[PDB]
This record gives C-alpha cells, structure tokens and sequence, in this order.
C-alpha cells in the first residue's frame, strides 16, 4: 500500500505468462480540453489507437521566462507495457521536433501540458519506433485545433523501425530516429518515408476542413 | 479572402498567403506592397530556385482577412492576419479584456484569480483553468487605476472585497509576476457580487457605485461595470 | 433609479458559469431545464463497447503482452470512461468478510501534470468501499486450485486439468482512466465497472510434481534462510474459465441534486437528475448518490445535504427514478 | 508577369495539390464519430427526454435579449444620465 | 456505558474535545483561525482540511474518503463567512477504534463528527445548528434494527447507517439531514424506519452533549 | 539564457561562417583535451574516472553478477544519476534510455564475451555517477564505458563449465581474473549551425546548436542508435538531408583514429 | 594523437611548513594586532579562522586567505552579469559571496544617455538588460554586508558586445583600478578585477583613446565583424589559458609576446593543448628572466 493511492495486497505477485497502413483522423469530439485529436491506423501486423490532449497555453506568472515551453507526458497504454524510460526518450524526442515546429514567441511566460496517451495497440499476429508516425500525426492536430502557431504540419514515416520526420513537403528534416534497423537503410528509407509523410500531411489538412 | 490578386481564400498551417513583396498596376502605375504577418501568421524564411525566398505563411486554420497599420506610387503596408476551448491562441495580454475574482485584497492594491479572457465583446472565450481542474494565476487591479475622476484617495476597499467578480482590462503584461490591470474605463468595474461582503443575495449594479441588495433591502458600494 | 440600464452584457453559459456557477445555475432553471440544456429528469445517455481492448477479444489470438481480463469502454457526454480489469495471484453468507473487493486505481484527468491528485485517490478508496459493502463478489470465486502440469520425456507435456498441499487466491485490480471529466464522475465509473466484470475471465493454475519440495535459491548474503522449498506457480491463458458471479448484487448507479430556487437571486426544492455541467457540479451542494440494482434493492444511498432544504420528498422520487434507470442500462447492452 | 510571381504560382500549386481531396472509408469500429455530433436528444448517441426540438427553444431564448441589450448598452435614461455625469467631470482633463 | 465527552483537555490548541463511545475513542482539536495557506485560501470562505489519522498503523486513502464525508458535513455546521481567506485545520486523532479499520467505519465516522462540534464549540468558532451522529446497525439473526451497536454487534450486521441531523429552533427542531450514508442493503421501508428511530435517538444525543458543555463550561465563565 | 543574446549572435556568425572558428578554434575533426583515469576501486570489476576541458566529470563504476540467461533478456543495466538532479527528471531517465540501448545485447555490443558457457551469463552492473554537469554527459559516459569495459576483469572460471557439467552453479577460481575484451560502441555528437557540421560541441557552441545528431560507431562502421537531439529550445532550426549524409561521411573518417588512441592507455 | 589529446594514466583515482594555515592554532596573544579579518579570538589570543599566510595588510598584522571567492572593493571596475531583474535593482553576479546592486540612479541607459523611460516598471529594466547579459560596470561604494554598490555612468561604461567570453581565477591577474586596453591586431580586451574577460573587435570607444550613446545597452552586433577577426579572437583568449593554466599573473605585454610566440603553430585548435600551454608560459617566464624583471 501507499498514502497516495491504494495499491491492494504487496506481497502479491503479477501473473506468469504462457502505403502499407490507413490511419483516419477525428478531432474535437471531447471537451473539458482546449483540442483533443484521435488516430487509429491500422495495419496487417497491428492495429492501434492513440488519443492526445492539449491543455493550454497556461499561464506560469510569479517567473518571466524568455519564451514558452512544451511538456510531454506519455501515458503507459492500457493494453501495452513499456518501461518508463523509453517514454521518457519518446517524450525528450518529440519535445524536440515540436520546439522546432510551434512558434513560442507570441507566447510570453507560457507552458503547454501535452498529453499522449498510447492506449490501444494490438497485434493479430522495437515496439515503440512504429507508434512515432502515429504520435507526431495526433499531436500536431490537437495543437491545430487548438490554435497554437505551427510552422507547417509535422509528420513522418517509418520505414524499417527507422522513423524521419519531415516539415516543408519533405525539404527539411525535424527529427531522425534509426533503432535496431540495418547497416544502410538510408535511401530506400528517406523516400519510402517522404510518400508517407506527404501522404497524411493532406490526410491531416482534411481533418481540419470539416471543421 | 480576397484583398488584391493573390490572396488564398482558405488558409492551413505551413500554407503561404501572399509574397513578402508584391506589385500591380492601379492606373497604369505600379504599387510597390510590402506584406508582413501579425497574429496568426509568421513571415517564414525559405530558399526555392537557387535564391532565398522570404514568405508569408499561416500558422492558424482559417479566414484570410486584411488590415491595415497605415516604384512611383506609395508603398502601402498591409498587415496579415488569420484569424480562425479557445485559451489556447489568446494568453492574458494587452488590449484582452479578462473576467477576474478577487483572490485577496491589500492596502494599495488587489490580487484577482483570472478565470477567463474575452476575444479582441462579440466573440468570448472561457480559460481552462478552473480551481476545480486546479492550477491558478493572478493579476493586481490597483489603488490608482480603480476610477480616473477621482482616483488618488480612492482605496480599493472603497470599492471592492474579496470574492467580488469583476471585469478589467489587462492594461499591460507588466513585471512577470502580475498582470497589471486597470478598471478605469466605463465598461469596466464590478459585474456582480453578493451583498453582505459577500455572503448575501446576488447583487447587480443600480448605479456605478451602487449594488442594491434584493434581499437587505440596503446598497453595498462598490466600482460598477456597464455595458 | 425606475429607468434601469446598469447591468452588464450578455455573456455566453460557459462564461456566465466561470463568472459565477450560482448564477448561472439559477438562470437555467428558472426554464426548467438544467444548465446543459437538458430537462430536469433526463440524463447522459451510456454507450459502451466491450472486448475491444480485453485479451480474450478474439479466439484465435492469445498474445502475451496482453493480460487484460475484462474490459470496457464507456463514454457518457464527452465524458469517457475506460476500463480495464487485471489479475494477480496470491497465496494463502452475509458477512461482510466473505466478500471480497477489487483495489481499484482510478486516475482522472483534468489538466493536471500529476496522477497523484486528492480527487482522484477520494474516488478509488471509496469505489473499492461501494464493491465490499455491494457484496458482488464472494471470496470462494477467486479461490481456485491447481491441476499440475508434468513435461514427459516423450516430447510432449501434459498440461493436467482437476475439473475446472496448498491453496491461492487471485486478487482483483481495475485501471481506470478518466479524460475529460466535467462533471461527477463516479457513476461513471461504477457503470463501466461492472460491464467489465461480468466480462472477466480468470487464467488457470498450475503446479509442478512436488511443488512443496521445490527449492528457492534466490536471496542470497544470508546469515542462514537462503536455502528453503518454496511454492511456485505459473498461470497459462490457453483455457481460461469464466467469472464466477453474483448477478443480483450488480447494481447500476445515478446521481442527484437537490437544489432550490429563489426569483430575486438571479436578478421552494426543486430536483435534478444527473450533473454535467462545471455550474451543476460547483453549487449543486445537496446532492443524494445512489447506486440501485434492478429488483428493487439498493446496496448504498449517500445523502450529502451540502446546506440546502431536504424534505425526503425528493428522496422518495429518487429511488424509483434510480431503479428504472437501473432497468433500462440492463436491458440496452443485455448484460 | 514577374518572377516573383511565377515561384509563388507553382508553390502555392504544390502546396494545394499536396493534401488533395480523398473521401475517408469508416470503418470505424469505435464509435468517436457519432460521439462528435451529439446534437439535440432526438440525435445520434443520445437518450430521448422531451419530443420537442431542445435546442432550438433554448436558442431561441438567446435570440429574445441579444440584440436589445446590445444596441440599448447606452440608450437607456439611467447610461444617458451617467454619461453626462462622466463627459462633465471628462471636459478639464481635455483642455 | 453509553457514551462520554469531555472538553478543554488539550491546553496548546484553540479548542479539543475527547469523545469517546463505548469501546471507540476519538479526541480532536480545532486549530484556527489561523493564517492561510497560499493552496488554501479562499475568498469569503473559512478554508477546511480535515485529517483523519488511524490508531493503528498509518493513514492511507481511507482516511480521505472520510475527510471528505467529514467535510460535507462541516461546511455548512460553521458559519463559512465568519472568517474570510482564513485557515482551520482540524485534526483528528483516533485513540481506539476497537473494531476493524477497513471493514466497518460506523462508529470511527459517527465520533469524530461529535468531536469536531465540540471541539469547535470549545474553540468559539461560530456554529449555526447543533449536530451529533448515531450509528445505527441492522443483524441478520433477526433481520432487524439494532441502535447504537457495540463491536460484536457490528460484527454480525448485514448493514449500517449513520445519520447526521441540523438541530435548530431549540435544537430539537430537525432542520436538514446533512448526511444519510446507508451501505449494505436496505429497501424502503427499513430506510423510513431508520429516520424515524433515528430523529429520536440523535435528540437524546444532543441532550447530552448540550448538558455536558453547559456543566463544563459554567465554572470557568463566571460573573 | 545563462550567455548573453550578444554573445549568441558573435557565436552565431563565427561557427556558421566557412571556418567555423569557435572558442577553442578547432577546425571539425578534433575533440578537447580528455584525462582517463582508471581501475580506482580493488572492490570493483573495472572503475573510470574521466575529466574533461569543461570541468565535466563522470565517474563510471562495473560490477557484476553471474546469472542463469534464460531467465533474462538483459546483460547489462545502465543506472544513470546526476549530482544536483533527482532520480526521475526527464534528462535522467531519457540518458539511461540512451545509454541502455547503445549498450543492448546483440546491437552493436558482444553477447558471447559475457558468457562462459551456453546457460550462465555476467550480468554486468553499470553505474554511472555524474559529479558536475553543465554541459551534455552522454559522450563522455560513452568514452569512460569504453575505458572501462576494457579495464573490466572478471572472475575466471575455476573449471570448464558445461551445461551438464553436474548441473549447479558456476564456481570462480579464488584469484586468478579473466580480462574482459569486448568492444562498446563509442557515441559521437556532431552539431549543425547553418549549413556547417561540426563535430564535437562545446558547452557554448551546444546553447547555439540548431540541432545535434548522436551516432555510434561499433566495430569498424556505424549503426544504430541513430538520434537527432535539439540541444537548446531557443535557436532550434531545421535541416538538410544533405548535411546528414555529410555528417555521416565525417564519422566514418574521423571515428577509427579516436578508439585506437583510447584503447591503449 | 592528430585529432584528439588524451594524457594517459592508469591504475591510481588521481595522480614543508607555511604560515598558519590551520585555526586552532596559536597565531598570536599580542592584543594590538589580529584584530581584522581572518581571525577570532577568546581574549586576545586569536587562533586563526581561514587558512592563509600573516602579513601587514593596512595598519594590522593579519591572516590574508590563501585563495577564495571575489571580494569587491571601491575603485574596483568588473566585468559581469545580470543573475535577476526587480522594480529597483538589478542583482548582478560578479564572483563573489552575494550579488551586488545596479539600480536607476547609477545607470545610462540606451536612447539618450538616461532617456526612454519615464516610470520605474520592471518590464522597462527588462528591455535593456536581460538575464545574462554582460556589462562593465565600476565599483561606486563597498558596504559592509559584502554588497557593492555599482554604477555605469560613462559612455564607455555599459553593454559588452562583439566578442567572445573567457574566463579566470580572480587571483591570476594584475589587480588594478583598470586593465582595459588595445592590443595588437586591433582587437581590445576589457578585463576586470573579477576574472571575466571579454574580448571584442575594437569599436568607437576605445578606439577613441588613440563614442556611443544609442548603443549604451542596446543589442547590436555588426555585421562587418570579419574572418581574420574572428581567429584573432580564438587566438587571443587560447593564449591567456595559457597563462591561466600555467598559474601566473597576467599583464598586458605576456599576453602580446605569448601571441607572437604561438605562431609557430599554425592552426589555432593546437594552441589549447597541454603540451603547448606549458611552452608559452615556459616562453614568457624566460623573456622575464632574460629582461630582469
């Protein structure tokens, strides 16, 4: 047990054990939140759904800060196990993609709490290199839902457990991921990746014209 | 919108509006125009065709409209700006008016909770903050800004208590430990309180300096707003 | 004064509630409808899907990075609710001691950073209180007994079954999450609840030929007891068999308020059902939960008369009101 | 025209053409997109509860106010009365 | 016994109170008004935050699902415009409980609710109304109601109620029910009948205690 | 920030120019002066103490179990922590991600110099104390882990372990060490600062960084972990698929000569 | 090696008498001397209280610290940072036990030479100085506290712009009321009493010995800051770590014949190399040998 929360019986133990890809976009289809953004892709090897949640612009007063800053919080998926580290390097990844994406500089002492919540992924059949397209395309929604300043769209391929993402129609690449993929990828990977990203770029625009 | 020749009228993030410079003939005489972004736009710089390209480019999904802040003609300097809950593209700032709940009252000054920021009404916007979905922050409405006929002796409990709901505008950001507000203009002051120093009936204002109570039958003075 | 103007614009509900929720509430029900717009006696519709996240979705998937026992996916309003039930495993009438509880986590999500939060944990503990004194589960359910499994030498292993030394019980866990709460949610909660366990399966068990006699070899810089038998006992999902449970202490909850009207204050004891609304949860001070089951048996009724005039009038109108919610979530989703 | 022009012209094309104008198959097993439109209580995904059109009676009593109390925010006796206390007081700062 | 109560026992404190029931025992004290939290300021109200602390081992979740029970109730016992963007924190002590913790809280509740009255009323903070609370039992052996239950009457329960009641108008004039927290099962009928027993059982109650603050109270102030 | 927005300009101008002349004026192939310092503990299996130009330590420290391998997916557990920050800040933990996955069995690391027969393998205890950091750890982590894993002596097995030996425990000879050869992976950070790649960013040269790509180098080539890393949040700019094919080729150039002169003290 | 330095040990963590430098022991019991800083006393017997040497320092025979923190005093003219911007004063870090204060009456300011600012708003002090920035400033009174009043009050005095930062022990440079100066290549140091050293091209302020007045505190950096520029500044401030590294004191003459002297190397990286910064230092101590100082 804990003062926090209840945690049952702590001499317990847990149980033993024995374009390739659709992805359709929703938004704005919960509220207590300032933009929500839904993705489910589905896929031969696995299907998955991701909700993302972006709460504020939120004002940090009693501190001047030069600019504004972004908070990512992964959430375990309910049907996933990860360890916590990687969901902090996922987060400190996309962190870094999304500090070159938003523009921070209409917004003076500014944080944003963005939520990703990996919820469901399934197999019918690393893990977390193929769930990157999935989470830039989300939460790239939700902050244009929102109505937080973007420099273009950010999205992304995968190709090979290798993840490039690219802003500006595939010109500029914001972020570069290879795990456990093979010694010179680098080409087949760069292209197969560029079709992707163009392809759910215009996916996303639509999202937002029913709207 | 349509504000010249080569304006889009639907605009998405990373979609450019309009050339950073452009040109055309209004009798028979170039116009030399000089484009730059305001709110909701970014001049994004770019290299295309073996040269640098600056441009003019949308951040926010939405309505392409024009204004204003004014070779052989005049260069003519025409602002863009897309315009598209809603905290999340307005932050407390200048100009933004804001509702505001009066956190704790001082000797030369007040601390009012903001609870919601209006559109720069006939557009509003309620903030995410709540003290029921946690996190707060604050602003000072002071001692000098509270009137502006007479407002050098006119304290703040002259005219407020804690607990009161009052509209004011953010007047600058300030130091970055306040917002800095003012009450001063006739639109601004108090939008309701609650007679009895709060604790009463629902009180609504019956003069500018006056809310009368339904319930004690007496008037509890206060700074008023108007419409 | 007689002329009038001096009150302010007309502001938005949303902003109107931000201003000030006793006003705003008032307002709204001066027309006879709640502040979500909505007549007084209706509520949030419930839809739920089941076995969309649960391991045991499919039959011809077993996978093993899924444990997931019973699950469900509720979504009332905007306000969704998703449920999962998991398993551990642990060794060895009327009375309340005979039922068992599942230690629930439940998480909510309003904007805040932590996961830690005094609403949050206020709703767990009393949510694994409702399920004890509901008296939904009897311990016998949870304790099983193990068959054995025996590897032969014939490159085949027998896994032996005893119809379904020393004895186990499980112990029943729910994650729940919570996005985008704007209003009361335990309800909520509850309702997912017991969607997801009459949806739970349990794993079987298993035991090794002398498993009283087998060896644990794992502490180690002992200063003696560091060599000792142990019991140990793996489960497998190849079978699983279904819960067994008590159908008749299934309740399905509600939510009330008991709030009063005045003419001047928005310038008698007036009944809602349900909140959904920022306003209705701020001032809606009186206020009755019931959780009632659906033959006309009630397993708790919490009156919290937050200062506002009671008569039990209102309470006698809750209670039927309660059960044919009941009867109506019963028969829409036929569980 | 200008060279300024013609780049701005095939960007702007490229740009457009990126996003092209797909219909979306759904195939949606979820249910999000009938949560998104909860509508009135005659609607999709929602309970009945009164036979009449909800929202429109509520709209309607929006409607009633608004343009009175937004035009008469200075036309009253009790503002006009109050404005000329204020454009007094107003007239030695000015001058 | 029955029950007990004792005030000013404590000496540090703004006000205290031990109550004790039978085999439960709870002492209190009031602290405050006192200056506030930061988190804890509120505008025109008196700010509460209760802390309910278990005799055995250490408080846990438990102890908030009764703070909020205890909360509830409190609210509107004092006079919340009394005090403007001030602090009280009432901290609850359970000396015994005597019974099962997790199990059973009808009597730890029913205490703590008497003792916080007290405490306050040693304190001075105003109080609108009094308020006391009864447990209230029902046994399976003969199907029927038990008031007042001991340790192992509770032990044999199928059910438990307690009820808290705003005394006005010579506190014998039930005002309001500011807690009716029925678990087990119950139907209707029972339920009417818990009111009922009910609205007798706490009048004596409050008898009590108002004679004993009177009695207590009376040497000290003097004229 | 902690510089000053002049300062950041001058900084700006000087390393994006042609030169690329910076405080220490190194062209883009060359490393500051490093100081290894090793083998400090008689407790310990290897020990490395290593200090940098701007005054960043790191201590890194080896120890170990010999653990039954079919039980465990992992060898080596990588326990970062950093003086002054706690046990779960987000640059903590996301540097044990980092350096967990550098050092991941069958990627790019030996899984088969940590094992001593087909059942048991040495699950090799990394623990990594940072005394002063003000600048990023992760590369000098990676040299000192080099230093180290090459200082690392085990135990040397008393006897030729069979997997049906007799069917218990390993048991060490009382004395008598094995030296520990296996190769780790060496990280090198480069940095872009317009159109110019350099390797090796300074502290100051890290607060002007558009962005940084993290790659190693394992056994004659590189290979995965690939990361990009934005190292400020301020003047982040985007990037080339042109520059990062150049900072490839300049990896492949300049990595070899580096691990030779470190691995011979 | 070519490409990188790696000074090589292994096998080891790492690799007479003075004046009283420890209390607790017998320093004096004469009651006429030891009577200020470094010392305390039961009686008149003083027994030390930091570690140092005794020698005369003013009127009294006192114990002097062997090293420590920067201690201001007036005269004195820094180099140093902004750590805090308030509604009156900016705290300043020079180094030393507590910020000092920069306040309103005690700056010029970009716009006139006190303009552009009419109310006292933190927001005003905000825009002209940032967290961080660098300016020289001089010592106006030393209090007591530890605190030192600052002023910035010529045209000279103000921002730091242009350059590169560097930096040292406050100990290991000429302690002087100013060592502000030219030096060759026509690059100026503005080097304080404090150990920060900044150095930039040479603009119209110092140029002006051999101004501004809009650009007191206001960002700017030029454009026309060049190649040969640039690596005359990495040069510079290499062959002061030179000196640093070599623990001596710096003047202005070591570090024109430690430049000269480096130029034997042809390439600037090689110059911050251990086995070079030994060679320079060793280089400047015999020019002083060979000259008689």
């Amino acid at each position: 047990q804990d003062r926090r929360r209840l945690l049952g019986p702590a001499a317990a133990k847990p149980m033993a054990f024995s374009s390739e890809q659709e992805l359709s976009l929703h938004t704005g289809f919960i509220e207590n939140c300032n933009g929500s953004a839904l993705v489910e892709a589905r896929s031969l090897g696995h299907q998955t759904s991701l909700i993302s949640a972006v709460y504020g612009p939120r004002s940090i007063r009693g501190s001047f800060t030069s600019q504004g800053t972004i908070s990512i919080q992964l959430k375990n998926g309910l049907l996933e196990k990860y360890n916590t580290n990687e969901l902090k390097e996922v987060s400190s990844f996309l962190m870094g993609i999304f500090n070159s994406v938003v523009n921070l500089s209409r917004y003076p002492k500014s944080g944003i709490d963005i939520f990703v919540y990996l919820t469901y992924d399934k197999d019918l059949t690393s893990q977390i290199s193929s769930l990157i397209p999935h989470c830039i395309t989300s939460i790239t929604l939700a902050l244009a839902d929102a109505g937080i300043e973007l420099v273009d769209m950010a999205g992304a391929g995968e190709a090979n457990g290798t993840v490039v993402s690219f802003i500006k129609n595939g010109e500029e690449i914001v972020g570069f991921w290879k795990d456990d993929g093979d010694d010179e990828d680098l080409l087949e990977c760069l292209d197969r990746c560029k079709e992707q990203y163009n392809r759910y770029r215009d996916l996303m625009i639509s999202c937002l014209m029913n709207q | 919108m349509a504000c010249n020749f080569q304006f889009p009228e639907i605009a998405y993030p990373g979609k450019l509006i309009c050339p950073q410079y452009g040109t055309e003939n209004k009798d028979g005489e170039d116009i030399i125009f000089n484009y730059v972004p305001g709110p909701g736009t970014k001049l994004i710089q770019y290299e295309h065709n073996g040269r640098t390209l600056e441009a003019i480019t949308a951040t926010l999904v939405g309505t392409v409209r024009c204004e204003e802040e004014k070779t052989r003609r005049t260069v003519k300097n025409i602002l863009v700006s897309v315009l598209p809950n809603d905290f999340a593209n307005n932050l407390p700032k200048e100009g933004d008016i804001v509702l505001t709940r009066v956190t704790r009252l001082s000797l030369q000054r007040a601390n009012v909770e903001i609870l919601a920021v209006e559109d720069k009404a006939a557009t509003f916007s309620v903030s995410q903050a709540s003290s029921d979905l946690g996190e707060t922050f604050r602003g000072i409405i002071r001692s000098q800004d509270v009137r502006s006929t007479d407002r050098d002796r006119v304290k703040v409990i002259e005219c407020f208590k804690p607990g009161d709901i009052v509209r004011a505008q953010v007047l600058s950001l300030g130091d970055g430990t306040n917002y800095y507000l003012t009450t001063a203009r006739n639109d601004l002051g108090v939008v309701f309180a609650r007679a009895a120093n709060g604790a009463g009936g629902l009180m609504y204002a019956t003069d500018w300096q006056m809310m009368t109570s339904p319930v004690t039958g007496a008037t509890e003075k206060r700074k008023c707003a108007k419409p | 004064l007689e002329t009038i103007e001096i009150h302010p614009i007309t502001f938005p509900p949303e902003v109107l509630a931000r201003i000030s929720p006793e006003l705003s509430l008032q307002r709204h029900l001066s027309l006879g409808i709640r502040p979500c717009l909505r007549k007084y006696e209706e509520f949030r519709d419930v839809a739920i899907e089941n076995n969309t996240l649960s391991r045991y979705a499919d039959a011809g998937n077993i996978d093993t990075k899924n444990n997931i026992l019973g699950s469900n996916v509720l979504k009332s309003g905007k306000t969704i609710v998703i449920t999962s039930i998991t398993g551990g495993i642990i060794e060895e009438e009327d009375i309340i001691a005979n039922y068992a509880s599942v230690y629930p986590v439940v998480e909510v999500e309003r904007g805040r950073v932590g996961a830690c939060t005094d609403e949050e944990m206020t709703i767990s503990q009393k949510l694994h209180d409702s399920i004890l004194h509901s008296r939904i589960l009897p311990k016998k359910a949870l304790k099983v007994k193990a068959g054995v499994r025996s590897a032969n030498e014939d490159g085949t292993f027998s896994v032996l079954y005893p119809d379904e030394k020393r004895k186990w019980s499980y112990v029943l866990y729910a994650k729940i999450v919570v996005l985008s709460r704007t209003g009361p949610v335990f309800d909520l909660c509850w309702n997912s609840l017991m969607y997801a366990l009459q949806s739970v399966k349990l794993p079987r068990a298993f035991i090794d030929e002398r498993a009283s006699d087998l060896r644990m070899t794992i502490r180690t810089r002992g200063r003696s007891a560091t060599i000792r038998e142990t019991y140990e006992i793996i489960c497998d999902q190849t079978k699983s068999v279904p819960l067994m449970i008590n159908a008749k202490n299934i309740a399905f909850a509600s939510n009330y308020g008991i709030v009063e009207l005045d003419p001047e204050c928005q310038l008698n004891t007036v009944l809602i059902a349900d909140l959904d609304t920022e306003a209705e949860e701020t001032s809606i001070h009186s206020t009755i939960s019931i959780l009632a089951a659906p033959s006309g048996n009630y397993k708790q009724l919490t009156l919290m008369g937050g200062g506002a005039k009671i008569t039990p009038e209102m309470i006698k109108r809750s209670l039927l009101l309660s059960r044919v919610r009941a009867d109506d979530l019963s028969t829409r989703f036929n569980i | 025209t200008d060279d300024f022009a013609f780049t701005n012209f095939i960007i702007k094309d490229k740009k457009n053409s990126l996003s092209t104008s797909i219909p979306l198959s759904s195939q949606n097993s979820s249910f999000l997109s009938l949560k998104k439109h909860n509508n009135e209580l005659l609607g999709i995904f929602v309970p009945c509860n009164l036979p009449k059109t909800t929202r429109k009676v509520a709209i309607e009593n929006f409607n009633r106010p608004s343009p009175d109390d937004i035009i008469q925010s200075a036309q009253l006796n009790a503002f006009n009365e109050k404005l000329e206390n204020l454009n007094i007081k107003s007239v030695p700062k000015a001058e | 016994m029955s029950v007990q109560a004792e005030i000013g026992i404590l000496d540090h404190v703004d006000g205290s109170s031990e109550f004790v029931s039978q085999d439960t025992k709870v002492i209190c004290s009031v602290t405050g008004p006192i200056e506030p939290k930061a988190r804890q300021e509120l505008p025109t109200q008196l700010a509460l935050e209760i802390i309910v602390r278990p005799a055995k081992g250490v408080a846990t979740t438990r102890e908030k699902v009764l703070e909020d029970k205890l909360r509830a109730v409190l609210t509107p016992l004092i006079t919340r415009h009394c005090y403007p963007r001030q602090l009280c924190q009432i901290t609850c002590q359970i000396l015994e409980s005597g019974e099962d913790e997790a199990e059973f809280s009808l009597r730890e509740l029913s205490c703590c609710i008497n003792a916080a009255f007290l405490a306050l009323v040693d304190a001075g903070i105003a109080l609108n109304s009094m308020c006391a609370s009864i447990p209230i039992a029902i046994i399976k052996d003969t199907s029927d109601i038990i008031v007042d239950p001991t340790a192992e009457q509770l032990k044999i329960s199928l059910s438990v109620h307690t009820l808290a009641l705003e005394f006005v108008n010579g506190g014998k004039v039930v005002k309001n029910v500011l807690l009716l927290d029925s678990n087990g099962d119950f139907n209707e009928d029972q339920l009417f009948s818990l009111l009922e027993l009910g609205e007798q059982k706490c009048q004596e109650l409050v008898t009590n205690i108002r004679r004993i603050i009177q009695d207590n109270i009376s040497p000290r102030l003097v004229v | 920030m902690s510089l000053s927005v002049a300062e950041k300009s001058y900084l700006y101008d000087s390393l994006a120019s042609t030169p690329s002349i910076r405080p220490d004026g190194r062209l883009p192939h060359q490393f500051r002066p490093i100081e290894i310092f090793t083998d400090f503990l008689p407790s310990s299996n290897g020990s490395s103490r290593i200090i940098a130009s701007d005054g960043s330590e790191c201590i890194v420290s080896i120890k170990s179990k010999v653990v039954d391998h079919h039980v465990e997916n992992e060898l080596l557990q990588v326990d970062v922590d950093i003086a002054g920050q706690r046990d779960d800040a987000l640059v903590v933990e996301t540097i044990t991600s980092l350096l967990n996955k550098v050092l991941k069995s069958g990627s790019g690391v030996d899984s088969s110099k940590l094992q001593l027969t087909k059942k048991y393998s040495f699950k090799i205890f990394v623990d990594v104390l940072v005394i002063s950091s003000h600048s990023h750890p992760i590369s000098l982590i990676s040299f000192a882990i080099y230093s180290a894993l090459n200082s690392t002596y085990l135990p040397k097995l008393i006897s030729a372990f069979d997997d049906l030996e007799v069917e218990e425990l390993p048991t060490f000879h009382d004395y008598d060490m094995v030296k520990l050869d296996i190769n780790p992976p060496l990280v090198f950070i480069l940095a872009v600062v317009g159109n110019n790649m350099l390797l090796d960013p300074a502290a100051n040269e890290s607060e002007v960084a558009n962005n940084g790509l993290i790659i190693s180098w394992s056994n004659g080539k590189i290979t995965s972990p690939i990361r990009s890393v934005a190292l400020n949040d301020s003047n982040v700019k985007s990037f080339k698929p042109h520059l990062l094919k150049q900072g490839l080729a300049m990896v492949e150039k300049y990595a070899p000569d580096v691990v030779r002169s470190l691995e011979n003290l | 090696s070519e490409v990188i330095t790696i000074t090589k040990r292994n096998g080891a963590f790492q690799n007479s008498d003075s004046q009283i430098v420890t209390p607790g022991e017998l320093v004096t019991d004469d009651p006429i001397w030891m009577r200020g800083h470094g010392t305390y006393f039961l009686d008149n017997m003083t027994y030390s209280s930091v570690a140092g040497t005794v020698s005369r320092v003013n009127r009294l025979l006192s114990v002097i610290p062997l090293k420590g923190r920067y201690a201001p005093e007036t005269g004195d003219h820094v180099v140093g940072r902004i750590a805090e911007v308030g509604n009156k004063r900016w705290k300043v870090d020079i180094g030393g036990k507590q910020h000092a204060v920069l306040m309103l009456g005690s700056v010029n300011l970009p716009g006139g030479i006190l303009r552009r600012k009419s109310e006292s708003d933190e927001l005003q002090m905000r825009s002209f100085l940032k967290e961080g920035d660098l300016l020289n400033a001089e010592v106006q009174s030393l209090f007591q506290d530890g605190s030192a009043s600052l002023h910035t009050r010529s045209l000279k005095y103000g921002k730091l712009r242009n350059g590169m930062f560097c930096q040292v022990p406050s100990s290991l440079i000429v302690r002087a009321k100013n060592h502000t100066h030219n030096l060759p290549g026509n690059i100026t140091v503005v080097l304080g009493v404090n150990g920060y050293i900044w150095l930039r091209k040479t603009s119209q302020m110092d140029l002006a010995r051999d101004e501004s007045s809009w650009q007191i505190y206001s960002d700017e950096n030029d454009p026309s800051i060049s190649n040969n520029i640039r690596q005359a500044i990495c040069r510079y401030a290499n062959v002061i770590k030179a000196l640093a590294f070599c623990e001596i004191g710096i003047t202005q003459q070591r570090i024109v014949s430690a430049y000269e002297a480096s130029m034997v190397y042809s390439n600037v990286g090689e110059l911050i190399e251990k086995n070079v910064m030994e060679s320079i230092g060793s280089d400047i101590l015999t020019a002083e040998k060979m000259r008689g100082n």
